[PDB]
């Protein structure tokens, strides 16, 4: 899959969605997409506002939440 | 130089818009590292014959 090992600077997030994906330590797309709504909502500083970001931004790049990953590394 | 006659200083703009230098040059960076962010400008990209 192309876009699922892109990496995770593609995701027109801001520098709060940045610093909170650095401190989550995932760099791939693919394995950011696992994660759940209240997984995401339950950090500190990630707001609302991330979470439509992202999902506009999965959407519009056709891809969505909820999903699993089998054999990926 | 785009779409004019002539391009315009840096001070000149900066006086033209009311702004300062250095936040024209920050403004102008933040600019520049948008543009390099990916999920754009494939076709600029691609516009390299090498």
């Amino acid at each position: 899959d192309p876009i699922l090992l892109r990496p995770v600077d593609d995701l027109e997030l801001t520098v709060r969605s940045a610093n909170c994906l650095k401190a989550e330590a995932i760099h791939y797309i693919g394995d950011l997409v696992q994660r759940t709504e209240v997984e995401l909502l339950k950090t500190p500083n990630l707001g609302k506002k991330s979470l439509t970001e992202i999902k506009d931004v999965l959407a519009s790049r056709g891809l969505s939440l909820g999903m699993r990953l089998e054999n990926w590394p | 130089g785009i779409d004019m006659n002539t391009d315009y200083t840096l001070e000149e703009v900066g006086k033209q818009f009311d702004v300062t230098r250095e936040r024209i040059r920050q403004i102008e960076a933040k600019a520049l590292r948008k543009l390099r962010h990916p999920s754009r400008s494939e076709v600029l990209r691609s516009f390299l014959d090498d």
